[PDB]
């Protein structure tokens, strides 16, 4: 169950989406488990220990940044399916439409 | 009529700072916590004391000149910080000092080396002390 | 009434303009929450 | 005249004199300081009508495309 | 339109309050600008 | 009305004003009736706890080693089964009444001497005054530290909690009465009530109005909502050591250094 | 002007003086200086 | 005609997304079945705030209050004052303005008045140390939220000043495909109208949980007393885990109620912070909506943001679906090549949005 497809199927509800692959933004604080469950779960700080600890001209530097971004776009599109590519970028120039 | 006692201790016989930037810096680098009682050596007129008095629980200003002591008193009388200043007068090497967390001193250079070791040997000594010495010493 | 209001308005804009002009001539030739520490005591 | 009335009024509320006299909560005293202040300025004894122009100025003091059109009942 | 001269000030209640505050402060400090015998 | 003094505990009829019984005890510091009105418990300065029976007219039990120092304070829960005693040995000890004898239950060791211990009418809070000018509030059910009240220049001598467990009054030797809110511990108002140390402050039952007595021989009636002194009562010639309020609130009894017990009745 | 200084020191209460012995005494010349039993009784 | 939405869900987001896109929207069936139907007072106040910072916008509220028609104008900004109703704190109103401030004709200088904290909305410290840092990662160099007065519930009385001096064409393209390393933990424990001991006690509770970690823990004591301490007593704590290597941050917050122990609250936020870190890959769940929206309105380039499997929850889906209705932009998710975790990279192409309100 590719979650990417399930997200953009408006017929399925978001609750129905999550479970098969596995409330509102006005509440800024996100959902958390109860303190007793959380307190037991973080009795030890394990499972998070991994998280804790030249161009000649200024012109060429800017051009390198633009080209590097353009290279990134090309790499991502190639990985994406041709139908997936059309859905994201759209019809690129050169397309006969 | 206190002249009998004060004249038996003092005779009522200095280089004054003239740069506000250093005085503000000394207080800034002290990083006085609000719950810190501060001992202030060489209070002078009171330029440095008043800044310390704002941020500190209590300030003990130790002085040797009776004349300058009155100047400090007149600058702090009838103010919100009057109750948090304890002006002490006289030579303070001989006496047992109270407990203090921070020491800010425009020390007389003559008493530099006695002062540096008094803080060191003080029971429960201060955690940080900003002292003003001469370049050689 | 409007006479007084006009003087205050024209006085305000002139001060802002000279403040803006002074900044520009200055430019040609740290802590943003420090003040919050003072307001805490009251 | 007015000074006698001012001194008498302050004394009645305990605003003047010695406090250590041997042989009124402060909040109520501050209320007296207020009431004494307006009473003894006749210009704002009472002044004749028209001497002040406060009422007019405050009225004048009280006196963008699109907006919220709230049609709620 | 512009007006040639300064408008005559209006003495509102706030202007009075600021004025009497200055007077009370001056009396409290006994700071009077009065002539003295030479 | 039970009046505990150094060397004797006497009990009076409020109506006839005639002492009914007398009991010999030590330097009694605090006395409180047990529910039913048939027993009395004393806290002596020697650290002893003494329990008396009126019908038997004799002492039932004495605990010589109740505390290592003076039992400055003593309080009872609303149920009447649990006893809280504060002492100068820096401990609060909880006791149970089992058929009658007293059994030690727990000890709470604090940092300084204890002058007053009060239990809320709803049995949820326990307020303790310390010699370090602070009052510590605990949760009676769990004994978990809840709040600490700061603001008195001198040690708090009496504590009382409103009937609805919302306000708590503290009177100190600095001549100030401070009214606090138990929700957050914020000081609603500090009243410069008396010209000398204030010894006892009590809420009138079912109301936020309270009384206060001090060493200056004055008993004052206060409004707990308007924070104003309703009435000043000048009858005693010397210090007023103790004060008590009837369960109904009909009358207030005060005893002073001049050996006089005065009953103030509501008119 | 020294007498003016002396009166100012005596006027203030948060001032203590050190004699040559190091003792802590107030301006007037007297040695500047709670108990649970005293406050409760 | 109008892009139609249902219910009060994501009321602020839908209005904000309409403002940035410029596309008129219609929100209908707002609490139709409730005893008190239609917009709440704070929702109506939010719409008024939108108009004070925009020009030429048209907002129609139906006779029953259950339908809203919004035709956005241009974002103009400027200096103004807003009175927040007690139903919501200031942070409920400050948060959406972060999405609009950098793309305005004039600098936003808004003074907010009302309650400064709650159990469900962003606090002052959440915005200052949790969201605004994300904006600076997107090119909003100068942004400040000055707290003039703290106001705790239920009476409030606080004041905060939002100043966003940086006016930018659009957010920069985001490229974050790693898991940032947390360098230290910082936080603020604050209190109003009460003794400093409560602030000290919360710090003890938080430090108890976090002492086992190998990084420095330094929590500030923000004790407010006097005139600026508001009208009601209150206290709270906010902890932030910082990654100085690329200026990333994760945070959790909560405030204390009457009858709550300060030490217990300090433990709750510390435990929740570790929960947030475990669920996060590059940003926290409470920062994710802001990051996604900015990446949608960037230049027409593929920006990349690593997200954890836990962050894809019910809220995340509805945010994406709302964005597609307004912007037609689809978020593409690809698995990372690593095997240690189940993270994914959310790649979004910007719509070429540009700040056209700013005079050149």
């Amino acid at each position: 169950w590719n979650i990417g497809k399930l997200i953009y199927m408006d017929n399925i509800s978001p609750e129905e989406c999550i479970r098969r692959w596995r409330v509102d933004l006005e509440k800024f604080v996100p959902y958390f488990d109860t303190f007793e469950k959380l307190a037991k779960k973080w009795k030890s700080v394990d499972a998070i220990k991994e998280r804790f600890l030249e161009y000649d001209t200024w012109y060429e530097l800017q051009k390198a940044k633009i080209s590097k971004q353009l290279e990134i776009n090309n790499i991502e599109y190639q990985e994406m399916t041709p139908e997936q590519r059309q859905r994201i970028e759209g019809f690129k120039a050169g397309s006969y439409v | 009529s206190a002249e009998k006692h004060l004249s038996s201790v003092f005779k009522f016989n200095q280089h004054i700072l003239k740069n506000p930037l250093v005085a503000q810096g000394i207080v800034d680098k002290a990083q006085i916590r609000p719950s810190d009682v501060v001992l202030e050596v060489g209070p002078g007129t009171g330029n440095l004391t008043v800044r310390i008095l704002e941020q500190a629980k209590n300030v003990v200003a130790v002085e040797m000149d009776p004349r300058m002591a009155a100047e400090l008193t007149k600058r702090v009388r009838g103010t919100p910080v009057e109750k948090k200043l304890e002006i002490m007068l006289g030579d303070f090497m001989k006496t047992e000092l109270p407990y203090f967390d921070i020491c800010i001193s425009n020390t007389p250079y003559q008493i530099s080396s006695p002062l540096v070791f008094k803080l060191i040997n003080q029971p429960r000594p201060p955690r940080v002390s900003i002292l003003m010495f001469q370049r050689e010493f | 009434f409007e006479a007084r209001q006009r003087i205050e308005e024209k006085n305000k804009e002139s001060s802002d303009y000279h403040a803006k002009m002074a900044h520009i001539v200055n430019t040609i030739n740290k802590n943003k929450y420090e003040r919050e520490r003072k307001l805490r005591g009251g | 005249s007015q000074l006698k009335n001012l001194k008498a009024a302050l004394k009645a509320r305990g605003l003047t004199g010695q406090t250590n006299v041997k042989s009124y909560d402060r909040e109520e005293k501050k209320k007296a300081i207020a009431e004494i202040r307006e009473e003894f300025n006749p210009f704002e004894a009472v002044g004749k009508p028209g001497i002040s122009k406060q009422i007019g100025e405050e009225q004048r003091k009280r006196a963008k495309r699109g907006g919220v059109i709230d049609k709620r009942f | 339109f512009d007006r040639t001269a300064k408008p005559v000030p209006v003495i509102t209640s706030e202007v009075t309050e600021s004025l009497e505050d200055m007077i009370r402060r001056r009396i409290q400090d006994s700071n009077f600008d009065d002539l003295q015998r030479r | 009305l039970a009046t505990a003094s150094n060397g004797s505990l006497k009990i009076w009829n409020i109506k006839t004003h005639k002492c009914i019984r007398t009991f010999e005890c030590g330097y009694a510091l605090t006395c409180k009736f047990l529910p039913g009105g048939l027993l009395v418990i004393l806290g002596t300065r020697n650290g002893e706890l003494q329990l008396f029976d009126l019908a038997s007219s004799s002492l039932l039990d004495t605990i010589e080693d109740a505390h290592d120092a003076a039992i400055w304070s003593l309080d009872l829960t609303s149920d009447g089964k649990r006893l809280v005693t504060g002492s100068a040995d820096k401990t609060v000890k909880f006791w149970d009444f089992k058929v009658l004898k007293l059994h030690h239950d727990t000890t709470l060791e604090l940092t300084d001497d204890i002058l007053c211990v009060r239990v809320s009418p709803d049995d949820r809070y326990l307020a303790i005054s310390l010699l370090d000018n602070t009052v510590k509030v605990f949760f009676l059910d769990s004994m978990k530290f809840y709040l600490s009240l700061y603001g008195h220049k001198l040690p708090v001598l009496s504590i009382d909690i409103s009937f609805d467990s919302k306000m708590i009054i503290t009177s100190s030797a600095d001549k100030n009465i401070k009214i606090w809110g138990l929700d957050f511990g914020d000081c609603h108002k500090s009243l410069f009530a008396h010209q000398d140390s204030i010894m006892n402050v009590k809420f009138l039952p079912q109301s936020h109005n309270f009384f206060s007595c001090s060493k200056d021989a004055v008993v004052k009636y206060w409004d707990g909502e308007k924070f104003e002194c309703i009435q000043k009562l000048y009858a005693h010639q010397s210090e007023v050591w103790a004060l008590a309020v009837a369960t109904d609130g009909g009358f207030v009894v005060s005893s002073s250094h001049d050996h006089s017990i005065r009953i103030w009745e509501e008119t | 002007k020294r007498n003016d200084v002396v009166d100012t020191l005596s006027k203030a209460k948060n001032i203590t003086v050190i004699n040559q012995k190091g003792e802590k005494k107030d301006v007037s010349g007297k040695t500047k200086k709670p108990d649970s039993t005293n406050i409760k009784l | 005609k109008y892009t139609t939405f249902q219910g009060s869900q994501n009321f602020r987001l839908r209005i904000v997304l309409a403002t940035l896109s410029g596309k008129p929207i219609k929100i209908e069936k707002i609490r139709s079945g409730d005893l008190n139907p239609g917009l709440k007072d704070y929702e109506v106040s939010f719409l008024r705030l939108i108009e004070s910072v925009t020009n030429g916008s048209v907002i129609e509220i139906s006779y029953t209050g259950t339908t809203v028609i919004y035709r956005p104008g241009i974002i103009v900004g400027g200096a103004s004052t807003h009175i927040c109703p007690s139903s919501k704190p200031v942070g409920y109103f400050v948060e959406p303005m972060l999405y609009l401030a950098p793309f305005s004709k004039k600098k936003f200088s808004i003074l907010f008045k009302g309650i400064t904290a709650s159990h469900n909305d962003a606090g002052i410290e959440a915005i200052k140390w949790g969201l605004m840092p994300v904006m600076e990662k997107f090119g909003v160099r100068e942004c400040a939220l000055h707290t003039l007065k703290r106001g705790s519930p239920p009476l409030g009385g606080g004041e905060v000043h939002l100043v966003v001096d940086s006016l930018i064409a659009q957010p920069i393209t985001m490229h974050e495909i790693d898991r940032p390393i947390i360098s230290s933990i910082t936080g603020v424990a604050y209190s109003t109208r009460v003794s400093p001991s409560l602030v000290n006690r919360m710090i003890d509770g938080a430090k108890k949980v976090l002492k086992n970690l190998q990084c420095e823990v330094n929590i500030t004591a923000d004790v407010w007393r006097g005139e600026n301490s508001g009208k009601s007593p209150g206290w709270g704590i906010t902890l932030v885990a910082q990654s100085k290597q690329k200026g990333w941050s994760y945070f959790a917050e909560d405030i204390g109620d009457a009858g709550s122990i300060p030490e217990e609250l300090g433990e709750k936020v510390a435990c929740q912070l570790l929960e947030e870190i475990s669920k996060s890959a590059a940003v926290g769940r409470n920062q994710l909506p802001l990051a996604i929206v900015y990446m949608v309105i960037g230049k027409e380039d593929i920006g990349r943001l690593r997200i954890n499997k836990e962050q894809i929850d019910e809220r995340f889906i509805i945010l994406l679906r709302d964005i597609k209705k307004i912007f037609n932009t689809e978020v593409f998710l690809k698995p990372v090549d690593e095997a240690d975790n189940e993270d994914m990279i959310a790649t979004i192409k910007g719509i070429g949005f540009t700040n056209t309100s700013k005079k050149i």
